[PDB]
């Protein structure tokens, strides 16, 4: 049996002796319900969809002439918002929620569980919204048979041509179906800038709410069965959830004066000092060679000093850019350190070597915050590479093009309004 | 009680396009059973129909509700294979169009596979009864033995200009006026027969026209027929208001 | 009397002599519904004799055979009716119908080659990223300087590396980028061999509202090597692209050679300001992006240019549905999505001996006398009804008064295309509305099916009967103006004698209200480049050259490293 | 004292003049560490002029510039360096970097397009519809009646209707369809023209065992116009096919032309009979079948057949090698999911001037003195120590004994290919089993690393740190034996400098084995043809036939359709 405290993301004591099998996916009542909200809810950009219809505009650079439909749509907001939830509902008083936000630019729509329940996926959090804004509007403006089409591809794009509403205005924190690499990657396909924007740019609470959707994913890929279980867990507690304050404790010790390295030889003293490593065999020249004596607590401790080190490098530039040669360094040093293997057994530092490269070169990828779970470049880990993503992109002051201010203004609104996705350490911690 | 009306119009047309949907066709030539079985080339002409031999776990009848209340054909219940009867019909008033046999065949034989195209129309049923529906296609008016043709591949001709003899153009010379007769010599697919089938005396020019289902300019025009026309509009204006809001 | 505008070709194709087909013989008359059947065979046609004598050198060489004509059912060889030419519509030639099989037809691929090598990269971002992340100035000479490593660098030649190996030039000629803007003082200053002149290729009125729609933005438009898509995909193209504006950038700014801000360069060449031909397609007809099934009608009705030079609407229409129907049914339907012998004369309905523009002539000159002129009719189901009714009715009647016209449009699917294209295209043009256009079409399909009996082949017509409810429907996956419709649009993706005729529709409501795009500027503005190997604005006249052998801009082919 | 197999070819670059770059005046000490540059950029190459020249004429005649060696950054041109030719190993052929781009290389597009535009489909499925449901007699005649009308409609032929306008066939020559069966009666009876002979193919005892793993089933081995695939992608391939198919049984058989049972043949064809060369990608690398990176290590190695004609293990390892790194760094990386100057160079390293011959010859020959033979070695982590280190380390000295060597193979990611894939070959050999082989190549990447303090390029050792972890691991997207891994396996799907070696190393196991095929035996006999453009007996002979311009069986040309020259 594994017990550990939940600490804050101040250091604070919030839960004690926890299980951690009561942290799991499958049994934690707060990770089932964000996982049921990150499925239920959706955003619809009323502002983008007033645009749209104005200048008969399909996206970032489609327009058809002659299309105009000047429809005052946002300040229409809350009786729009009325309506669609009308049409989303499936019976009075049920858990169907509209909320205007951003003055009247987006609506938050969460769609009841009963669509979920009678659906294979959470796409109708997509379908219902769309429908149901595309119906209010035709209605508010009395809009005829010839012009339907035209509210039609201001809300869905250019869907059926394409696969899902390309140039539309309804999106969801999670991507399309079809976009997944494999089986069980569709919480993972969420952009680092997105997990950024909805913490507020708190680095332990981005930690946290990726670490959650990552293993909700690796759970769902299969990747967390028997020994596998614990594996994961240990990894969720240590690395996501602020396990016995050792990522906050870590950080706080190393924050003012400390680097990539003195993290790496804080983790093996630590790890040392708690029992995790032992010495194995001493080397003629002096050099000791250390044996895990649980191996998937040290893989832990490693995916615990990854975060740490991150927090430590990029809050020292206050640049997110660091976290590709971090996630490297921290692991390489910590296996020439000890004589162990990395976080993950080499697929956290092989998840950086690419990572670093598909940041820095003209063959792809971009800066930190574009990267996710289910990206090519970095889903090689077991769900310990995109946490110290998230917390490094909201650890930037200003260095990135392709900020969550550029790319995440929507979900990071809708989903950033609900206080379990705001502060998912805190949330957790109050559901055991 | 319903009195099924089929179709619009009151042109010769129109007229020949509910008798053809209702069954009402006339009897203008005969073809014994060993005939039309070679014309068809199934099967040996006078031999029995052949059976499906299903996989040993298909055998067995389910306990089927619908299959209790629905009598299987004389075909269904014997087992027979699934064959087809194909014919190519020429524009220059042939009495068949390609959907207007399809119509007579849904509604007059039971268990039948109508398919419409330009060139050819099939109907595809368990072999004893395309055979009966096989027989009525070729013996009633719906077919002119010189206009028409069965072809079950290489079909080109139906839009091609008539020969000079009226006859319609066949790649494969299937059937050809020989002597003051339409003779049949090869099977619906171009095998040659070991047997000359007479399919009797073409139609005359003026036949065609009074008995075809087809509209055409210089005989019975598409326009004049006003009743269609509005139906046509009708459908398409009531299909295009419903599909965006049914209502 | 209105002189039909097919009678002419008519007239070469089936009463003078092509080949040895004796056409004198077989009838003198246009109008007569009888013909002599002289049963010539291969003998007939040259084409075919050389069909038959390559068939013979390919057996005797391999050991293993290949076309034999005896080996058609029955031992019987094509040409038993009489092989007659097509002219192809709006020119004087007349050729094979196997001269326009696009394997046969270099034209025909380079223009799918033209469209698939084709991305279009913005520059402000690029920019932006440079300013924000290196503080560095970009001036119109440090993109001057740009453009030209970029023209180097873009058919693979090095700017960075010592060592380097790189693609022979002579095989990537067909390779380089251009630019254009809406930032007229920064056209100005742009080197004259790079830039898209908007106001030198467009008249003042379209150059206005394309300007206006594209704002102070500066794009590339960019057109990798042939051989390269030839060898791998469309696909390939806007990450060739993007490599290349990477390197540039690097030399041309002195940027460190792969830092943090050249992933943003790489992200936004790649992803955020990337602008391709068509996105990807599902799994059971899984390809990526720049493929036919991703051209939405409007993208090819922009790349096509006639109705930037030519004032007569409706044949700047129906090059649109030539390159549609080539590109669509010929190539995509009839060689992705299937394959073998394919559906050329499916698409040659649509192309071939001004019989879609007699028709479409008829029923837009219809419109302009009872309405005014183009875009003055009411977008209204009552004007559909009537445009085209009147032109569905007028073509229907044209197959009977002219035998040869129905013996040449032999197979229903073609006579559907054409007919209901005329409807449609009339319609569209005398709106003003493509909707109103494609709701014409539907009705013209109806139309036909009860005046022959009969329509096109056993599965034409399944987009047809959903056509007319799905026109104006705002469900899901049924609801889409045709300009962003394609052929991933559920009803139309596997259907031939549709698709490039619906690229016409969609461009008819444009260029009846005299518009200088369909669905994107960007793209309009890219393909107004002569430098292009095909000539977008005579797209039947390129068929034409193709089909006998005559076009010299080929792309792709690998004569210099193979022995001579 | 043995002499390292690339001395010779080392001997022959550097030393001796290529073009006008004065060779004798750099050095002519293969294992001296100094050089004189003499910076003469441009002018020592004929074929960096051809360009330039070449570049001048298309700057003309567009009035828009292209090619220029003044426009590489600070206006200094390619070749302040020497420039040095290539010995394709195994051959005497010497030539240009530039001769190898697959651009500039018509033997290594063929070779591509003759993957890309073959399936094999099978025939007994559909003989069965035509038995069972429509009660047909399928006999050896109406079976060679089939393929000779198959071969007439496959390039593009009519054989129903009238009216049809065709391919020319001087264009599609390169398409045909030949037959393999696993029943030695009905081979017996088919038609010898359109046969691929299992016996007189495979020796004795491959020929047994392919027959025992096909059964008595009968394929297709089809080949579509290498002109449709150029003009449109991989996934047209059994489409094309299942449409000539569809029609040659409906003209064979004299079925309607269009009943319910036609399309049973189209199901048949197109998927429940259908084996293509790879499955669909997802999608951020949206690709339908047919395509490189869906093509499996395992099918990589049954394609190529050196293994089948020479009894050389570690040459036979080595043509596959040459295929893979080509196919998959050159085409795949290098322009499906990159482009521009592109990745030959990184492939080049592993079949030029008979280096990893060397290495790879010098591992298998220790491992048989210690182990006794091929396969023989135990297929454990010991052993796989054992070889892979001596191999390693063995190959990180060459560099260091021969400056030229280090000099030839200047980028980090060119050693590390070849070092691991001498170390995982000669492993795999050793021990029968590829997957031995694969743990070997991920601790000579390691090794590697601590020896020269630096691998590959930024992003080369992503799957190599990912590596040893996922040799044997079987959870959901990490566990597969190698023979199925490929470009899409997610630690391969980026990077250059492995997934030619891994098919290699795919194919080590079962060459170690004397196997008849790694994965697919459908696949290893449809190739087994010498009818095929390309000749997959000798992959790099094939590549230095391209280099010097002389690869006579390029197909897909359209001369015959473009104005006389
Ligand atoms: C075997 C099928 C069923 C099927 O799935 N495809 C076929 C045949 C296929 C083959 C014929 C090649 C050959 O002769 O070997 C090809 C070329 C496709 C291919 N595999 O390359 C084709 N049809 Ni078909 N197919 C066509 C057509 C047609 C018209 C022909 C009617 C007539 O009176 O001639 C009819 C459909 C209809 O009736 O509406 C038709 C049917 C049929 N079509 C019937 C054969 C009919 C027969 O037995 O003669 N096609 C056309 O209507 C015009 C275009 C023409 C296509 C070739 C081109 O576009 O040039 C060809 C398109
Ligand atoms: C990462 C990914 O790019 P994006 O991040 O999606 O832009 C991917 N490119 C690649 O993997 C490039 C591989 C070839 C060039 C690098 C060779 S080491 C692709 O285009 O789908
Ligand atoms: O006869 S079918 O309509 O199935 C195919 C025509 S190409
Ligand atoms: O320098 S990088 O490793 O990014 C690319 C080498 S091709
Ligand atoms: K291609």
């Amino acid at each position: 049996s594994d017990k550990v405290d939940i600490y804050s993301d101040r250091g604070k004591l919030l839960a004690s002796d926890v299980d951690i099998m009561d942290l799991a996916p499958t049994r934690n009542r707060a990770i089932r319900t964000i996982i049921h909200d990150t499925k239920r809810t959706a955003a619809v950009n009323l502002g983008g969809i007033e645009k749209a219809l104005a200048n008969g505009r399909i996206g970032k650079v489609k327009k058809i002439p002659g299309k105009e439909m000047k429809l005052d749509i946002v300040a229409n907001a809350e009786r729009l918002a009325e309506r669609v939830k009308e049409l989303v509902q499936v019976n009075e008083g049920d858990d169907t929620t509209v909320e205007v936000l951003a003055g009247g630019k987006f609506l938050k729509v969460q769609v009841p569980s009963a669509r979920l329940e009678s659906g294979a996926e959470y796409v109708s959090s997509i379908t219902a919204s769309a429908a149901a804004i595309t119906q209010a509007i035709i209605e508010l403006f009395d809009v005829g048979i010839f012009d339907a089409c035209m509210v039609k591809a201001a809300v869905w794009g250019d869907y059926p041509q394409t696969i899902g509403l390309n140039g539309g205005n309804v999106s969801s924190i999670l991507e399309i179906p079809q976009k997944d690499e494999g089986l069980g990657f569709t919480l993972r396909n969420i952009m680092a800038n997105h997990i950024a924007a909805i913490t507020q740019r708190n680095a332990m609470n981005a930690a946290a709410l990726s670490s959650i959707l990552e293993q909700c994913g690796e759970f769902e890929m299969g990747n967390a069965i028997g020994m596998f279980e614990r594996h994961q867990l240990l990894g969720l507690a240590y690395q996501g959830l602020n396990a016995n304050n050792i990522v906050y404790e870590t950080v706080k010790e190393q924050g003012k004066s400390g680097t990539i390295g003195t993290v790496v030889h804080s983790i093996v003293e630590r790890a040392l000092e708690d029992g995790v490593i032992s010495v194995d065999k001493v080397a003629p020249s002096g050099y000791k060679f250390y044996k895990a004596n649980d191996v998937m607590l040290w893989n832990a401790y490693a995916a615990a000093g990854s975060l740490a080190a991150t927090m430590v490098n990029c809050g020292a530039a206050r640049a997110a850019q660091c976290v590709s040669s971090t996630l490297l360094y921290f692991n390489d040093l910590l296996e020439k350190e000890t004589g162990l293997p990395g976080c993950d057994y080499g697929k956290v530092q092989g998840t950086a070597v690419g990572f670093s490269f598909f940041s820095h070169s003209i063959y792809g990828g971009g800066g930190p915050g574009v990267f996710n779970g289910n990206h090519i470049v970095t889903r090689h880990s077991r769900g310990f590479a995109i946490p110290c993503v998230a917390a490094a992109v909201a650890l930037d002051a200003g260095t990135q093009m392709f900020s969550p201010e550029m790319t995440s203004a929507v979900v990071g609104t809708v989903y950033g309004s609900i206080p379990e996705f705001r502060e998912p350490i805190k949330t957790v911690a109050a559901s055991l | 009680a319903y009195e099924p009306q089929y179709y619009p119009g009151n042109t010769s047309v129109a007229q020949n396009r509910r008798k053809h949907m209702s069954g009402n066709v006339e009897k203008l030539r005969e073809i014994s059973d060993e005939d039309l079985t070679a014309i068809l080339g199934h099967r040996a002409p006078g031999s029995d129909y052949p059976s499906t031999h299903p996989p040993l776990a298909e055998m067995g009848e389910p306990d089927c509700p619908i299959r209790e209340i629905v009598e299987p054909t004389p075909g269904a219940a014997a087992g027979d294979r699934i064959r087809y009867v194909q014919w190519t019909d020429s524009m220059y008033n042939a009495p068949a169009t390609p959907y207007w046999r399809s119509y007579y065949a849904a509604i007059n034989h039971r268990g039948v596979d109508p398919g419409t195209l330009s060139g050819r129309q099939i109907v595809e049923a368990r072999e004893r009864d395309v055979e009966v529906y096989g027989k009525m296609s070729i013996e009633t008016e719906m077919t002119c033995p010189a206009l028409a043709g069965l072809r079950g591949a290489t079909v080109h001709g139906h839009s091609c200009r008539l020969q000079e003899d009226g006859v319609m153009f066949d790649m494969l010379d299937r059937r050809r006026l020989e002597g003051g007769t339409i003779i049949m010599d090869k099977d619906q697919v171009g095998v040659p027969l070991d047997r000359k089938v007479d399919l009797g005396k073409p139609m005359s020019e003026e036949e065609a026209a009074k008995r075809t289902t087809i509209y055409r300019v210089d005989n019975v025009p598409f326009r004049s027929d006003s009743e269609v026309v509005e139906w046509v509009q009708r459908i398409w204006e009531l299909r295009t208001r419903y599909g965006f809001q049914p209502q | 009397d209105r002189e039909q505008l097919f009678k002419k070709a008519l007239e070469i194709k089936f009463t003078q002599e092509w080949g040895e087909n004796k056409a004198t013989e077989v009838s003198t008359d246009i109008t007569s519904k009888k013909a002599k059947y002289l049963r010539l065979g291969t003998a007939q046609s040259p084409r075919k004799r050389e069909f038959e004598q390559y068939g013979k050198e390919i057996a005797a060489k391999r050991g293993l055979p290949g076309y034999d004509p005896k080996l058609h059912l029955g031992g019987i060889p094509l040409g038993q009716r009489q092989i007659t030419p097509y002219v192809v519509s709006s020119t004087d030639t007349l050729c094979d119908g196997d001269d326009l099989h696009f394997v046969n037809n270099a034209a025909m691929q380079q223009m799918w080659d033209d469209i698939r090598r084709t991305v279009i990269v913005g520059m402000d971002l690029a920019h932006e990223t440079l300013e924000k992340r290196l503080g560095k100035e970009v001036t119109p000479e440090t993109i001057n300087h740009y453009l030209e490593v970029l023209n180097h660098a873009m058919p693979g030649a090095a700017v960075v590396q010592e060592m380097m190996v790189e693609t022979h030039p002579g095989l990537v000629d067909d390779c380089y980028v251009k630019v254009f803007t809406g930032d007229d003082e920064l056209a100005d200053e742009i080197d004259k061999r790079f830039l898209i002149d908007i106001d030198k290729q467009f008249g003042e009125e379209k150059a206005a509202q394309i300007k206006a729609a594209i704002g102070k933005t500066t794009w590339q438009a960019v057109h990798v090597p042939t051989i390269v898509v030839r060898t791998c995909d469309g696909a390939t193209t806007s990450r060739w692209t993007a490599m290349q504006i990477g390197m540039s950038f690097i030399a041309a700014y002195r940027m460190c050679a792969g830092e943090a801000a050249v992933a943003d360069l790489a992200y936004a060449a790649k992803h955020a300001a990337l602008v391709g031909m068509g996105d990807m397609l599902p799994a059971r007809r899984a390809r990526g992006p720049n493929e036919p099934g991703g051209l939405q009608f409007g993208y090819l009705a922009d790349i096509v240019q006639a109705d930037r030079v030519t004032d007569d609407k409706v044949k700047a229409s129906l090059e649109v549905v030539a390159a549609g129907a080539m590109l669509y049914d010929q190539i995509w339907l009839g060689s992705y999505m299937s394959g073998g012998v394919g559906f050329t004369q499916y698409a040659t309905a649509a192309y071939t001996n001004n019989i879609l523009d007699d028709f479409s002539y008829y029923g837009y000159e219809y419109a302009v006398d009872k309405y005014g002129g183009p875009a003055q009719a009411p977008a209204t189901l009552e004007t559909v009804k009537d445009i085209a009714t009147e032109t569905a009715i007028y073509a229907i009647e044209q197959y009977e008064y002219f035998p040869t016209l129905l013996e040449d449009q032999f197979g229903g699917s073609q006579r559907a295309a054409v007919v209901a294209a005329a409807a449609g295209i009339a319609t569209g043009l005398a709106t003003g509305n493509s909707q109103a256009g494609l709701s014409g079409w539907y009705l013209a399909q109806y139309l036909l099916k009860e005046a022959e009996g009969r329509l096109g082949f056993f599965g034409y017509d399944l987009q047809d009967q959903c056509g007319a409810a799905n026109v104006f429907s705002y469900q899901s996956d049924e609801g889409l103006p045709l300009e962003l419709r394609g052929p991933n649009y559920p009803n139309y993706a596997m259907n031939v004698g549709h698709q490039g005729e619906y690229a016409g529709i969609a461009s008819s409501g444009h260029i009846g209200r005299g518009d200088a795009f369909v669905v994107n500027p960007l793209v309009k503005v890219a393909f107004a480049d002569p430098l292009l190997n095909f000539d977008f604005t005579q797209v039947r006249k390129e068929f034409a050259k193709g089909a006998v052998r005559e076009f010299d801009r080929c792309a792709g082919e690998r004569a210099l490293i193979l022995p001579a």
